[PDB]
Protein backbone atom coordinates (compact mmCIF):
# COMPACT_ATOMS: atom_id res chain seq x y z
CA UNK A 1 0.00 0.00 0.00
CA UNK A 2 2.86 2.12 0.01
CA UNK A 3 3.29 2.21 -3.33
CA UNK A 4 -0.50 2.92 -4.48
CA UNK A 5 0.00 5.74 -2.12
CA UNK A 6 3.03 6.99 -3.41
CA UNK A 7 2.00 7.68 -6.34
CA UNK A 8 -1.37 9.20 -5.61
CA UNK A 9 -2.17 12.33 -6.94
CA UNK A 10 -5.43 12.99 -4.47
CA UNK A 11 -3.50 11.77 -1.50
CA UNK A 12 -0.93 13.68 -1.58
CA UNK A 13 -3.06 17.07 -1.81
CA UNK A 14 -5.02 15.65 1.50
CA UNK A 15 -1.75 15.23 3.47
CA UNK A 16 -1.08 18.08 1.76
CA UNK A 17 -3.54 20.49 3.32
CA UNK A 18 -3.40 18.15 6.56
CA UNK A 19 0.28 18.77 7.21
CA UNK A 20 -0.17 22.72 6.72
CA UNK A 21 -3.54 22.72 8.68
CA UNK A 22 -1.74 21.12 11.64
CA UNK A 23 1.52 23.27 11.47
CA UNK A 24 -0.59 26.50 11.29
CA UNK A 25 -2.48 25.28 14.11
CA UNK A 26 0.60 24.56 16.66
CA UNK A 27 2.02 27.94 15.53
CA UNK A 28 -0.88 29.75 16.06
CA UNK A 29 -3.02 28.35 18.80
CA UNK A 30 -0.87 25.85 20.66
CA UNK A 31 1.93 28.21 21.02
CA UNK A 32 0.68 31.74 21.21
CA UNK A 33 2.88 33.14 23.73
CA UNK A 34 6.01 32.24 22.29
CA UNK A 35 8.22 35.02 21.26
CA UNK A 36 10.64 34.68 18.67
CA UNK A 37 12.36 37.32 16.64
CA UNK A 38 15.69 35.05 15.88
CA UNK A 39 13.77 34.02 12.73
CA UNK A 40 16.50 32.41 10.79
CA UNK A 41 17.76 30.08 13.77
CA UNK A 42 14.37 29.07 14.77
CA UNK A 43 14.00 27.76 11.19
CA UNK A 44 17.56 25.90 10.90
CA UNK A 45 16.33 24.41 14.70
CA UNK A 46 12.93 23.08 12.44
CA UNK A 47 15.51 21.49 9.66
CA UNK A 48 17.44 19.90 12.85
CA UNK A 49 14.12 18.57 14.11
CA UNK A 50 13.25 17.14 10.81
CA UNK A 51 16.78 15.57 10.17
CA UNK A 52 16.71 13.52 13.56
CA UNK A 53 12.74 12.44 12.80
CA UNK A 54 13.62 10.90 9.69
CA UNK A 55 17.32 9.88 10.20
CA UNK A 56 16.24 7.74 13.28
CA UNK A 57 13.32 6.53 11.66
CA UNK A 58 15.44 4.84 9.16
CA UNK A 59 18.16 4.05 11.75
CA UNK A 60 15.13 1.98 13.30
CA UNK A 61 14.81 0.57 10.31
CA UNK A 62 10.84 1.86 9.86
CA UNK A 63 11.78 4.15 6.59
CA UNK A 64 14.42 4.22 4.05
CA UNK A 65 16.25 6.59 1.87
CA UNK A 66 19.36 7.02 -0.01
CA UNK A 67 22.64 8.10 1.26
CA UNK A 68 24.07 11.20 1.28
CA UNK A 69 26.35 11.57 -1.79
CA UNK A 70 28.96 14.32 -2.67
CA UNK A 71 28.01 14.80 -5.95
CA UNK A 72 24.35 14.91 -5.69
CA UNK A 73 24.60 17.67 -2.72
CA UNK A 74 26.70 19.61 -5.14
CA UNK A 75 23.71 19.41 -7.63
CA UNK A 76 20.78 19.84 -4.98
CA UNK A 77 22.65 23.24 -4.04
CA UNK A 78 20.38 25.77 -6.23
CA UNK A 79 17.03 23.87 -4.88
CA UNK A 80 18.57 24.49 -1.31
CA UNK A 81 20.15 28.21 -1.74
CA UNK A 82 16.50 28.88 -3.74
CA UNK A 83 15.00 27.30 -0.38
CA UNK A 84 17.00 29.79 1.71
CA UNK A 85 16.12 32.83 -1.05
CA UNK A 86 12.52 32.85 0.03
CA UNK A 87 12.42 32.75 3.48
CA UNK A 88 14.82 35.92 3.65
CA UNK A 89 12.88 37.63 0.82
CA UNK A 90 9.33 36.72 2.72
CA UNK A 91 10.70 38.15 6.00
CA UNK A 92 12.02 41.51 4.70
CA UNK A 93 8.80 41.85 3.16
CA UNK A 94 6.59 41.33 5.84
CA UNK A 95 9.03 43.60 7.94
CA UNK A 96 7.22 46.58 5.32
CA UNK A 97 4.22 44.69 4.02
CA UNK A 98 0.97 43.01 5.66
CA UNK A 99 -0.14 39.59 5.28
CA UNK A 100 -3.52 40.33 3.35
CA UNK A 101 -1.00 42.31 0.63
CA UNK A 102 1.18 39.38 1.44
CA UNK A 103 -1.58 37.01 -0.04
CA UNK A 104 -2.09 39.01 -3.00
CA UNK A 105 1.37 38.67 -4.21
CA UNK A 106 1.82 34.94 -3.67
CA UNK A 107 -1.72 34.53 -5.28
CA UNK A 108 -0.12 36.46 -8.52
CA UNK A 109 2.78 33.49 -8.59
CA UNK A 110 0.54 31.16 -9.65
CA UNK A 111 -0.19 32.87 -12.82
CA UNK A 112 3.97 32.73 -13.21
CA UNK A 113 4.40 29.13 -12.12
CA UNK A 114 1.32 27.96 -14.06
CA UNK A 115 2.89 30.10 -17.38
CA UNK A 116 6.57 28.85 -16.20
CA UNK A 117 5.36 24.97 -16.40
CA UNK A 118 4.27 25.79 -19.98
CA UNK A 119 7.56 27.15 -21.08
CA UNK A 120 10.42 24.73 -19.30
CA UNK A 121 8.01 21.22 -19.00
CA UNK A 122 5.70 21.50 -21.94
CA UNK A 123 2.17 21.86 -22.20
CA UNK A 124 -0.73 25.12 -22.27
CA UNK A 125 -2.65 26.78 -19.50
CA UNK A 126 -6.44 26.48 -20.59
CA UNK A 127 -8.77 29.42 -20.56
CA UNK A 128 -10.66 27.48 -17.61
CA UNK A 129 -7.62 27.27 -15.38
CA UNK A 130 -6.78 30.58 -15.92
CA UNK A 131 -9.75 31.76 -14.80
CA UNK A 132 -9.66 29.65 -11.59
CA UNK A 133 -6.02 31.99 -10.89
CA UNK A 134 -7.93 35.23 -11.21
CA UNK A 135 -10.70 34.02 -8.63
CA UNK A 136 -8.00 33.13 -6.32
CA UNK A 137 -6.38 36.86 -6.59
CA UNK A 138 -9.98 37.85 -6.48
CA UNK A 139 -10.89 36.64 -2.99
CA UNK A 140 -7.70 37.89 -1.91
CA UNK A 141 -8.38 41.20 -2.99
CA UNK A 142 -11.84 40.87 -1.84
CA UNK A 143 -10.04 39.78 2.10
CA UNK A 144 -7.66 42.75 1.82
CA UNK A 145 -10.47 45.19 1.24
CA UNK A 146 -11.87 44.10 4.42
CA UNK A 147 7.59 56.35 4.50
CA UNK A 148 7.72 56.51 1.32
CA UNK A 149 10.62 54.59 0.81
CA UNK A 150 9.93 52.10 2.99
CA UNK A 151 6.71 50.98 0.64
CA UNK A 152 9.06 50.98 -2.07
CA UNK A 153 11.32 48.02 -0.25
CA UNK A 154 8.01 46.88 0.57
CA UNK A 155 7.31 45.85 -3.11
CA UNK A 156 10.65 45.08 -3.37
CA UNK A 157 11.44 42.32 -1.55
CA UNK A 158 7.67 41.00 -2.43
CA UNK A 159 8.60 40.70 -6.15
CA UNK A 160 12.04 39.03 -5.31
CA UNK A 161 9.89 36.66 -3.47
CA UNK A 162 7.89 36.19 -5.85
CA UNK A 163 11.30 34.99 -8.59
CA UNK A 164 12.06 32.94 -6.07
CA UNK A 165 9.32 30.96 -5.21
CA UNK A 166 8.55 30.61 -8.78
CA UNK A 167 11.83 29.37 -9.38
CA UNK A 168 12.27 27.11 -6.19
CA UNK A 169 9.34 24.92 -7.43
CA UNK A 170 9.92 24.69 -11.29
CA UNK A 171 13.70 23.73 -10.68
CA UNK A 172 13.08 21.39 -7.66
CA UNK A 173 9.81 19.45 -9.65
CA UNK A 174 12.70 19.44 -12.59
CA UNK A 175 15.23 17.72 -10.18
CA UNK A 176 12.90 14.99 -8.80
CA UNK A 177 13.18 13.59 -11.89
CA UNK A 178 16.78 12.95 -13.50
CA UNK A 179 17.18 12.24 -9.56
CA UNK A 180 14.54 9.73 -9.62
CA UNK A 181 14.20 11.24 -5.78
CA UNK A 182 11.38 9.90 -3.65
CA UNK A 183 10.10 12.06 -0.85
CA UNK A 184 12.62 10.84 2.14
CA UNK A 185 15.41 12.03 -0.34
CA UNK A 186 13.98 15.46 -1.29
CA UNK A 187 12.96 15.53 2.54
CA UNK A 188 16.69 14.89 3.58
CA UNK A 189 18.36 17.11 1.07
CA UNK A 190 15.89 20.14 1.45
CA UNK A 191 16.93 20.02 5.04
CA UNK A 192 20.28 18.68 5.44
CA UNK A 193 22.06 21.44 3.09
CA UNK A 194 19.37 24.33 4.25
CA UNK A 195 21.04 24.32 7.96
CA UNK A 196 24.60 25.41 7.16
CA UNK A 197 22.66 27.88 5.07
CA UNK A 198 20.27 29.00 7.95
CA UNK A 199 22.34 29.08 10.79
CA UNK A 200 24.73 31.27 8.41
CA UNK A 201 21.90 33.63 7.25
CA UNK A 202 21.42 34.14 11.48
CA UNK A 203 24.89 35.03 12.16
CA UNK A 204 24.86 37.81 9.86
CA UNK A 205 21.44 39.28 9.82
CA UNK A 206 20.19 38.53 12.99
CA UNK A 207 20.74 40.22 16.33
CA UNK A 208 22.95 38.36 18.91
CA UNK A 209 23.20 40.95 21.21
CA UNK A 210 23.07 40.39 24.93
CA UNK A 211 19.56 41.87 25.52
CA UNK A 212 18.10 39.96 22.44
CA UNK A 213 19.53 36.94 23.49
CA UNK A 214 18.31 37.14 26.90
CA UNK A 215 15.10 38.27 25.53
CA UNK A 216 14.81 35.75 23.51
CA UNK A 217 16.48 32.75 25.66
CA UNK A 218 15.19 34.13 29.43
CA UNK A 219 16.74 32.56 31.92
CA UNK A 220 13.74 32.10 34.14
CA UNK A 221 11.81 30.10 31.49
CA UNK A 222 14.35 27.61 29.51
CA UNK A 223 11.88 24.17 29.63
CA UNK A 224 9.17 26.57 27.98
CA UNK A 225 11.20 28.15 25.12
CA UNK A 226 12.86 25.11 24.41
CA UNK A 227 9.75 22.86 24.28
CA UNK A 228 8.07 25.58 22.10
CA UNK A 229 11.32 25.43 19.85
CA UNK A 230 10.54 21.79 19.24
CA UNK A 231 6.87 21.75 19.18
CA UNK A 232 7.32 24.55 16.79
CA UNK A 233 9.64 22.27 14.71
CA UNK A 234 7.95 19.18 14.84
CA UNK A 235 4.71 20.17 13.24
CA UNK A 236 6.76 20.80 9.92
CA UNK A 237 7.84 17.50 9.35
CA UNK A 238 4.36 16.67 7.59
CA UNK A 239 4.63 19.70 5.08
CA UNK A 240 8.44 19.19 4.46
CA UNK A 241 7.45 15.92 3.71
CA UNK A 242 4.17 16.40 1.78
CA UNK A 243 5.37 20.05 0.02
CA UNK A 244 8.11 17.32 -2.14
CA UNK A 245 5.14 14.88 -2.21
CA UNK A 246 2.96 16.85 -3.99
CA UNK A 247 5.01 18.24 -5.96
CA UNK A 248 6.49 15.19 -7.07
CA UNK A 249 2.85 13.23 -8.02
CA UNK A 250 0.84 15.99 -9.30
CA UNK A 251 2.20 19.37 -10.73
CA UNK A 252 4.42 22.37 -9.53
CA UNK A 253 1.08 24.49 -10.68
CA UNK A 254 -1.56 22.16 -8.31
CA UNK A 255 0.90 22.01 -5.54
CA UNK A 256 0.84 26.19 -5.55
CA UNK A 257 -2.94 26.22 -6.32
CA UNK A 258 -3.21 23.98 -3.29
CA UNK A 259 -1.23 26.00 -0.98
CA UNK A 260 -3.33 28.92 -1.74
CA UNK A 261 -6.12 26.87 -0.83
CA UNK A 262 -4.70 26.29 2.33
CA UNK A 263 -5.84 29.52 3.77
CA UNK A 264 -9.36 28.84 3.20
CA UNK A 265 -9.50 26.77 6.13
CA UNK A 266 -7.92 28.96 8.64
CA UNK A 267 -9.83 31.83 7.48
CA UNK A 268 -13.77 30.01 7.95
CA UNK A 269 -12.13 28.19 11.21
CA UNK A 270 -11.68 32.53 12.35
CA UNK A 271 -15.62 32.83 11.68
CA UNK A 272 -16.85 30.07 13.61
CA UNK A 273 -14.30 29.24 16.31
CA UNK A 274 -13.32 32.61 17.25
CA UNK A 275 -14.60 36.34 16.98
CA UNK A 276 -13.17 37.08 13.41
CA UNK A 277 -16.06 39.25 11.80
CA UNK A 278 -18.62 37.87 9.55
CA UNK A 279 -18.94 40.82 7.06
CA UNK A 280 -19.27 40.99 3.76
CA UNK A 281 -16.15 41.35 2.89
CA UNK A 282 -14.81 38.38 4.83
CA UNK A 283 -17.22 35.69 3.72
CA UNK A 284 -17.47 36.30 -0.05
CA UNK A 285 -13.57 36.03 0.24
CA UNK A 286 -14.12 32.31 1.29
CA UNK A 287 -16.98 31.80 -1.47
CA UNK A 288 -15.01 33.33 -3.98
CA UNK A 289 -11.64 30.83 -3.03
CA UNK A 290 -14.00 27.76 -2.56
CA UNK A 291 -14.89 28.72 -6.29
CA UNK A 292 -11.65 28.86 -7.35
CA UNK A 293 -10.67 25.54 -6.51
CA UNK A 294 -13.90 23.81 -7.82
CA UNK A 295 -13.21 25.45 -11.16
CA UNK A 296 -9.30 24.55 -11.54
CA UNK A 297 -10.85 20.86 -10.08
CA UNK A 298 -12.96 20.78 -12.99
CA UNK A 299 -10.46 22.50 -15.48
CA UNK A 300 -8.17 19.73 -15.34
CA UNK A 301 -11.45 16.98 -15.63
CA UNK A 302 -11.09 19.01 -19.36
CA UNK A 303 -7.54 19.20 -19.76
CA UNK A 304 -7.58 15.22 -18.70
CA UNK A 305 -9.54 14.74 -21.57
CA UNK A 306 -8.27 17.23 -23.94
CA UNK B 1 4.46 48.69 11.25
CA UNK B 2 3.46 48.80 14.73
CA UNK B 3 3.51 52.11 16.74
CA UNK B 4 3.82 51.76 20.53
CA UNK B 5 2.71 55.21 22.55
CA UNK B 6 3.42 54.94 26.44
CA UNK B 7 2.32 57.91 28.51
CA UNK B 8 1.83 57.28 32.68
CA UNK B 9 5.32 57.73 33.73
CA UNK B 10 6.58 60.08 36.48
CA UNK B 11 7.65 61.05 39.83
CA UNK B 12 5.87 58.73 42.89
CA UNK B 13 7.02 58.89 46.33
CA UNK B 14 7.80 56.00 48.09
CA UNK B 15 5.04 53.80 48.58
CA UNK B 16 2.73 55.43 46.13
CA UNK B 17 1.29 54.32 43.24
CA UNK B 18 1.78 54.23 39.09
CA UNK B 19 -0.37 52.94 35.86
CA UNK B 20 1.06 52.92 32.66
CA UNK B 21 -0.06 52.72 29.27
CA UNK B 22 0.86 51.92 25.95
CA UNK B 23 -1.28 52.29 22.88
CA UNK B 24 -0.91 49.73 20.03
CA UNK B 25 -1.32 51.46 15.97
CA UNK B 26 -0.95 49.88 12.85
CA UNK B 27 -1.09 46.15 11.72
CA UNK B 28 -2.85 44.65 15.24
CA UNK B 29 -3.94 41.69 14.29
CA UNK B 30 -0.39 39.42 13.88
CA UNK B 31 0.28 40.51 17.57
CA UNK B 32 0.33 38.09 20.16
CA UNK B 33 2.41 39.56 23.36
CA UNK B 34 2.93 42.73 24.72
CA UNK B 35 4.91 43.42 27.86
CA UNK B 36 6.94 46.04 29.76
CA UNK B 37 10.74 46.39 30.58
CA UNK B 38 12.83 48.49 32.58
CA UNK B 39 16.30 49.43 32.20
CA UNK B 40 17.66 50.84 35.48
CA UNK B 41 20.05 53.66 34.69
CA UNK B 42 24.04 51.47 34.41
CA UNK B 43 22.25 48.17 34.07
CA UNK B 44 20.43 46.28 31.03
CA UNK B 45 17.16 45.46 30.36
CA UNK B 46 14.89 43.47 32.84
CA UNK B 47 11.56 41.99 32.09
CA UNK B 48 8.63 43.62 34.53
CA UNK B 49 5.52 41.95 32.89
CA UNK B 50 3.49 40.53 29.87
CA UNK B 51 0.80 39.89 28.61
CA UNK B 52 -0.94 37.77 25.58
CA UNK B 53 -3.95 38.22 24.16
CA UNK B 54 -5.55 35.55 26.33
CA UNK B 55 -4.72 36.68 29.39
CA UNK B 56 -1.76 34.82 30.72
CA UNK B 57 0.12 37.19 32.39
CA UNK B 58 4.04 36.26 33.17
CA UNK B 59 5.51 38.89 36.03
CA UNK B 60 9.02 38.88 38.18
CA UNK B 61 9.82 37.65 41.13
CA UNK B 62 11.20 41.45 42.26
CA UNK B 63 7.41 43.04 41.15
CA UNK B 64 5.40 39.54 41.88
CA UNK B 65 2.10 40.59 43.86
CA UNK B 66 2.93 44.47 43.28
CA UNK B 67 2.57 44.91 39.44
CA UNK B 68 -0.31 43.70 37.73
CA UNK B 69 -0.69 44.34 34.03
CA UNK B 70 -4.06 44.13 31.90
CA UNK B 71 -5.24 44.63 28.39
CA UNK B 72 -7.79 46.69 27.01
CA UNK B 73 -8.74 44.97 23.51
CA UNK B 74 -10.94 48.35 22.75
CA UNK B 75 -8.41 50.28 22.25
CA UNK B 76 -5.40 47.67 21.78
CA UNK B 77 -4.08 48.87 24.71
CA UNK B 78 -1.55 47.00 27.66
CA UNK B 79 -2.10 48.97 31.60
CA UNK B 80 0.55 48.16 34.15
CA UNK B 81 -0.45 49.30 37.48
CA UNK B 82 2.55 49.71 39.76
CA UNK B 83 1.29 49.59 43.35
CA UNK B 84 3.87 50.40 46.47
CA UNK B 85 6.65 51.71 45.06
CA UNK B 86 9.58 51.60 46.76
CA UNK B 87 13.01 53.78 45.81
CA UNK B 88 14.66 50.59 43.65
CA UNK B 89 11.80 50.48 41.14
CA UNK B 90 13.19 53.72 39.65
CA UNK B 91 13.56 52.94 36.00
CA UNK B 92 12.60 53.87 31.91
CA UNK B 93 9.98 51.64 31.45
CA UNK B 94 9.43 50.20 27.46
CA UNK B 95 6.47 48.71 25.92
CA UNK B 96 6.88 45.73 23.43
CA UNK B 97 4.85 43.82 20.71
CA UNK B 98 5.53 40.85 19.34
CA UNK B 99 4.40 39.86 15.33
CA UNK B 100 3.97 36.23 14.55
CA UNK B 101 3.15 35.07 10.81
CA UNK B 102 3.05 31.72 9.54
CA UNK B 103 3.75 30.33 6.54
CA UNK B 104 4.33 27.00 4.34
CA UNK B 105 7.60 26.68 6.07
CA UNK B 106 7.16 28.35 9.46
CA UNK B 107 6.77 31.28 11.79
CA UNK B 108 8.50 34.89 11.93
CA UNK B 109 8.47 36.69 14.64
CA UNK B 110 8.83 40.63 14.75
CA UNK B 111 9.67 42.72 18.00
CA UNK B 112 8.37 46.76 18.17
CA UNK B 113 9.50 48.65 21.03
CA UNK B 114 7.61 51.49 22.40
CA UNK B 115 9.19 54.94 23.33
CA UNK B 116 10.19 54.77 27.57
CA UNK B 117 8.52 56.58 30.15
CA UNK B 118 11.12 57.34 32.83
CA UNK B 119 9.81 56.79 36.32
CA UNK B 120 11.40 57.82 39.36
CA UNK B 121 10.33 57.34 42.95
CA UNK B 122 11.61 59.42 45.35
Amino acid sequence: LATRISNSGPISIAAYCLSSILMTVTNKYVLSGFSFNLNFFLLAVQSIVCIVTIGSLKSLNIITYRQFNKDEAKKWSPIAFLLVAMIYTSSKALQYLSIPVYTIFKNLTIILIAYGEVIWFGGKVTTMALSSFLLMVLSSVIAYYGDAFALYLGYFWMLTNCFASAAFVLIMRKRIKLTNFKDFDTMYYNNLLSIPILLICSFIFEDWSSANVSLNFPADNRVTTITAMILSGASSVGISYCSAWCVRVTSSTTYSMVGALNKLPIALSGLIFFEAAVNFWSVSSIFVGFGAGLVYAVAKQKQQKE
Amino acid sequence: QVQLVESGGGLVQPGGSLRLSCAASGSISEINVMGWYRQAPGKQRELVARITTGGSTNYADSVKGRFTISRDNAKNTVYLQMNSLKPEDTAVYMCNAHRRVVMEWGPLGYDYWGQGTQVTVS
